[PDB]
RNA sequence: CCCGCAGAAGAAGCACCGGCUAACUCCGUGCCAGCAGCCGCGGUAAUACGGAGGGUGCAAGCGUUAAUCGGAAUUACUGGGC
RNA sequence: GACACGGUCCAGACUCCUACGGGAGGCAGCAGUGGGGAAUAUUGCACAAUGGGCGCAAGCCUGAUGCAGCCAUGCCGCGUG
């Protein structure tokens, strides 16, 4: 594997099939989707949550949500 | 005119000549009227060296055909043999 | 049948090896003892990597049979087969002129050379260098030229040090031209001797005395004490003293009339290369040693072939190429890279493999740099700013011209104004260039080259812009306007 | 090319002796035949029908030292001929020079016989033939050159072949170190351990 | 058209010349072409040793 | 085409191992990185991803792709139905 | 015996020479170059043989043809003990 970048952000609005538009700490808008661990653990995400997204050098347009926070 | 000429067959370093009655205007391996026999300058002593149908040769020469040098020498040799 | 022999098996070693593989590649009895052997000898770790020479040292410590293998052997085998003569007869000298003005470019040779029809060409500039193996006063002398303007500084370098003697033109009114004083140090650093002349003395407004006094101020020894400088004076039009420059060049050739090999494999350099329809790849080569023949296998850089035909400057075919004589040849697989060394090779099959092996590593390295930069700086490019970028695609007649134009455009770039050339090549403007420029926001520029029907159809259907120029100056002016118009 | 690797592993895989050794020592004194090779050779998995057909084909191919394409050509030729194809192909394989010269008792292993043949050490009908895959005709006479008649390995071969069973369609004279191949056998003279049906149904897919 | 890229990590850029090949992947809808590694600008995948020919990586030097 | 010289001396890689389909175990990650012709593997017990040891099949070759027929009685005259 | 690959005339485009007054050209023949493409070669030797044109014949011509060079493109046999 190769190291990925991690960042903190907020969910602006939800899209069908657990896909979201997310604003990051640096101010870029990125489309994100849910990790399988959440799909097991029945954690739910709605607008206004503080969440962690990892991104990849290959594509910065799309990121992934991996941790939900209060 | 029509003539009897040698056409090459076989493979590299392995020649096999058909004896052919053909128009001189066609290519070496081109169209022809009748095949008459064969010659093989490589065959070993245990195998037939040559074969010709002499009657057809006579028929075509009487019709007016012409003979090449190698074919003529071939007929000479076969007539010497038989 | 079981003796007490210690590990003595043969072991092949590569260029760079490590402990983990070395544990079983030698199969020594002390599995950890082997590990301690390195850690004891020098600073080393579990994952440490040693080199093939250090690996040979290690194998010596272990005492087992050692085998060394390195990837460069392929070049060594080719070098070994080369025929080597031991007879050293005299050779002609190689001399280059550095005149950076049309008079200094041309008139000196024009007077010595048969006629001035060469100067009949437009441009008033030495757009490309020429070579002449003239015979003067029982003396065979090779003369080389120089554009000496704009970005052709690198073009001068290729010829800066290959030659034996350097001749040049001094302008008294100007003192020493900028481009000239840039060119001067290429030979002073080359340590090769320098001889200079004062030309265009036809006009009676000059300061020869001021010039010769400044000879010390240039940074070079004055000849008055037997220095490097020369106070020989020639005239471009009147031409009195050029026959004395002939005497001086003969004298210096006698000063350095070294002996070179005169029979066998021919090694030389590619001075200029270009494309022509019937000719295809043309290689103009200066052959310092050996004698070329038809059928001889030629290798230059990563390109190769057999010399199908060899000719002269008059277009006349010759049977061979004499040593220290330029020659235009055909038979290469493509454009020979500028300045690459040219050698005749013995056998046929190995040359192709050598060239392809050279190509593979070059491709690997260039892709490596490009993708290293891209991967490292993609996320750094997340921020943005005010930038004016202009993309160009370039077709030029000769290799050195491509180099010069690209160099000029890239040096013209500024922090906020960047001239990013997409890609350039020698030859005509073909469909690849047409669709390439059409794809991106760029322009097809033809410098002393033309378009072809295939590219023409795509261009007329596409409304792509083809810009035609034949002088470097106007090209720079127009491109400067082009980038400067983008701002604000 | 040939198979140059370890030999007993082939027998271990196939599970039965292939006579790929001289015979100076019993095969069991050299290897643990019952276990298949590899770390998991103790286990005995299920073998499907296709598996057993493939194993039979591989057994034949390994016993006669033939590569795949040559075997395919042999099968095609046998199919072209008349009669039961198994009989014909069995005749075809036994028609090779290596198998014959080994079977005449001039060698220890088919590999040794082939190495002798490839080195121009034999004549048929007084003509030197080095090609291993040569096919012999009935009433042909096989002999060794006098130049290589001195080989001690041939001498010991003439002796160790004695303890083997001798064929019926062959005649051999150690006095003149020569042989005559009177006629080609049928299926009957060969081992019953060879099941030709599986090979036939395998290739005929 | 669209081309899937095999292997771990890729070296493509907005101006990359590649060679494409037949074959399709089910997950991504509509992708009907794989991309041939080890040809033109597309380099081989770094540091793997099984099925070298598929991704076009040289033999490990001894 | 033949004879002599010296020396094992100058000469083996590719693909695959979950079922279809001949051939398994550990280490490294943890629905990620990845595989894939189809069914489908991967969220810390991966014979399916990567590495290693072992095994299976081809061989001076080994695989992927392109393309025609067969499998297709899936245009059915031989040989299909409402 | 053609409405004629290496013959004639006219028109068109294109390439080239020029005193601008006017002129020249036709590889889908053998090699070879550029270009297109994922992709396909030597600007080789000889008329010793077959066959062809001319001649009384000797003989001359023949990139047909014979042979060679490059390419794991395929079939096929051998070795690396
Ligand atoms: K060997
Ligand atoms: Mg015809
Ligand atoms: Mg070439
Ligand atoms: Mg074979
Ligand atoms: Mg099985
Ligand atoms: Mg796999
Ligand atoms: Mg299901
Ligand atoms: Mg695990
Ligand atoms: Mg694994
Ligand atoms: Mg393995
Ligand atoms: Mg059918
Ligand atoms: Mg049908
Ligand atoms: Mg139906
Ligand atoms: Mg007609
Ligand atoms: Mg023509
Ligand atoms: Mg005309
Ligand atoms: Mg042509
Ligand atoms: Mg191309
Ligand atoms: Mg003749
Ligand atoms: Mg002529
Ligand atoms: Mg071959």
């Amino acid at each position: 594997k190769e190291d990925n970048i991690e960042m903190q952000g907020t969910v602006l609005e939800t899209l069908p099939n657990t896909m979201f538009r997310v604003e990051l700490e640096n101010g870029h808008v990125v489309t994100a989707h849910i990790s399988g661990k959440m799909r097991k653990n029945y954690i739910r995400i709605l607008t206004g949550d503080k969440v962690t997204v990892e991104l990849t050098p290959y594509d910065l347009s799309k990121g992934r949500i991996v941790f939900r926070s209060r | 005119m029509v003539t009897i000429r040698l056409a090459r067959h076989g493979a590299k370093k392995r020649p096999f000549y058909q004896v052919v009655v053909a128009d001189s205007r066609n290519a070496r391996n081109g169209r022809f009227i009748e095949r008459v026999g064969f010659f093989n300058p490589i065959a070993s002593e245990k195998e037939e060296g040559t074969r010709l149908d002499l009657d057809r040769i006579a028929h075509w020469v009487g019709q007016g055909a012409t003979i090449s040098d190698r074919v003529a020498a071939l007929i000479k040799e076969v007539n010497k043999a038989a | 049948q079981k003796p007490a022999q210690a590990v003595n098996r043969d072991v092949v070693i590569g260029e760079t090896i490590t402990v983990g593989e070395l544990a079983n590649k030698m199969a020594v009895k002390g599995s950890q003892v082997i590990k301690a052997m390195m850690k004891l000898g020098a600073m080393a770790t579990i994952n440490q990597v040693i080199d093939q020479e250090t690996a040979q040292l290690v194998a010596e410590e272990m005492g087992h049979k050692v085998i060394l293998r390195r990837e460069n052997e392929l070049e060594e085998a080719v070098m070994s087969d080369r025929d080597t003569g031991a007879a050293a007869e005299p050779r002609a000298p190689v001399v280059t002129i550095m005149g950076h003005v049309d008079h200094g470019k041309t008139s000196l040779l024009d007077y010595i050379r048969s006629t001035k029809v060469a100067s009949g060409e437009a441009g008033g500039i030495t757009q490309h260098i020429g070579a002449y193996h003239v015979e003067t006063e029982n003396g065979m002398i090779t003369f080389l030229d120089t554009p000496g303007h704009a970005a052709f500084t690198s073009m001068r370098a290729r010829g800066a040090q290959a030659t034996d003697i350097v001749v040049l033109v001094v302008a008294a009114d100007d003192g020493v031209m900028p481009q000239t004083i840039e060119a001067i140090q290429h030979a002073k650093a080359a340590q090769v001797p320098v001889v200079v002349a004062v030309n265009k003395i036809d006009k009676p407004e000059a300061d020869p005395d001021r010039v010769k006094n400044e000879l010390s101020q240039y940074g070079i020894l004055p000849e008055e004490w037997g220095g490097e400088s020369q106070f020989v004076h020639v005239s471009a039009k009147a031409g009195t003293g050029i026959d004395e420059l002939l005497d001086a060049i003969l004298l210096q050739a006698e000063v350095l009339e070294l002996k070179a090999v005169r029979k066998g494999m021919a090694s030389g350099a590619v001075i200029e290369s270009f494309l022509d329809k019937g000719r295809g790849p043309v290689a103009t080569v200066l052959v310092r040693e050996g004698t070329l023949h038809k059928g001889d296998i030629v290798l230059c850089g990563f390109e190769y072939g057999r010399v199908r035909a060899m000719r002269n400057e008059l277009g006349q075919e010759v049977l061979e190429a004499g040593p220290s004589i330029p020659v235009e040849i055909l038979g290469l697989s493509g454009v020979p890279a500028a300045g690459d060394e040219v050698t005749v090779v013995r056998d046929e099959k190995k040359a192709r493999e050598v060239a392809l092996y050279r190509q593979g590593k070059f491709r690997e390295v260039k892709l490596a740099r490009q993708q290293k930069s891209k991967l490292e700086n993609m996320f750094a490019n997340m921020t943005e700013g005010e930038v004016h970028e202009v993309n160009i695609v370039l077709k030029a007649d000769v290799q050195g011209s491509v180099e010069a134009i690209s160099d000029s455009l890239l040096k013209l770039s500024t922090d906020e104004v960047k001239v990013k050339i997409i890609g350039s090549g020698v030859g005509g403007i073909t469909e690849t260039d047409a669709t390439l420029a059409a794809a991106s926001n760029a322009i097809l520029v033809g410098f002393n080259v033309r378009a072809d029907a295939s590219a023409r159809k795509v261009i007329e259907a596409e409304s792509l812009d083809l810009r035609y120029y034949s002088v470097i100056y106007n090209l720079i002016d127009e491109v400067k306007a082009a980038m400067s118009g983008m701002l604000s | 090319a040939r198979y140059l690797g370890p030999k007993l592993k082939l027998s271990r895989r196939e599970g039965t002796d292939l006579f790929l050794k001289s015979g100076v020592r019993a095969i069991d004194t050299k290897c643990k035949i019952e276990q298949a090779p590899g770390q998991h050779g103790a286990r005995k998995p299920r073998l499907s029908d296709y598996g057993v057909q493939l194993r039979e084909k591989q057994k034949v191919r390994r016993i006669y030292g033939v590569l795949e394409r040559q075997f395919r050509n042999y099968y095609k030729e046998a199919a072209r001929l008349k009669g039961n194809t198994g009989e014909n192909l069995l005749a075809l394989l036994e028609g090779r020079l290596d198998n014959v010269v080994y079977r005449m008792g001039f060698g220890a292993t088919r590999a040794e016989a082939r190495q002798l043949v490839s080195h121009k050490a034999i004549m048929v009908n007084g003509r030197v033939v080095n090609i291993a895959s040569y096919q012999v005709s009935p009433n042909d006479v096989v002999s060794i050159r006098e130049k290589a008649k001195k080989q001690s390995r041939v001498k010991a071969a003439l002796e160790l072949a004695e303890q083997r069973e001798k064929p019926t369609w062959l005649e051999v004279d150690a006095g003149k170190m020569e042989g005559t191949f009177k006629r080609k056998p049928e299926r009957s003279d060969l081992s019953a351990d060879i099941n030709e049906h599986l090979i036939v149904e395998l290739y005929s897919k | 058209v669209t081309s899937y890229i095999g292997g771990e990590g890729h070296n493509l850029q907005e101006h990359s010349v590649i060679l494409i090949r037949g074959g399709r992947v089910k997950d991504l809808p509509g992708v009907r072409y794989h991309t041939v590694r080890g040809a033109l600008d597309c380099s081989g995948v770094k540091d793997r040793k099984q099925a070298r020919s598929k991704y076009g990586v040289k033999r490990p030097k001894a």
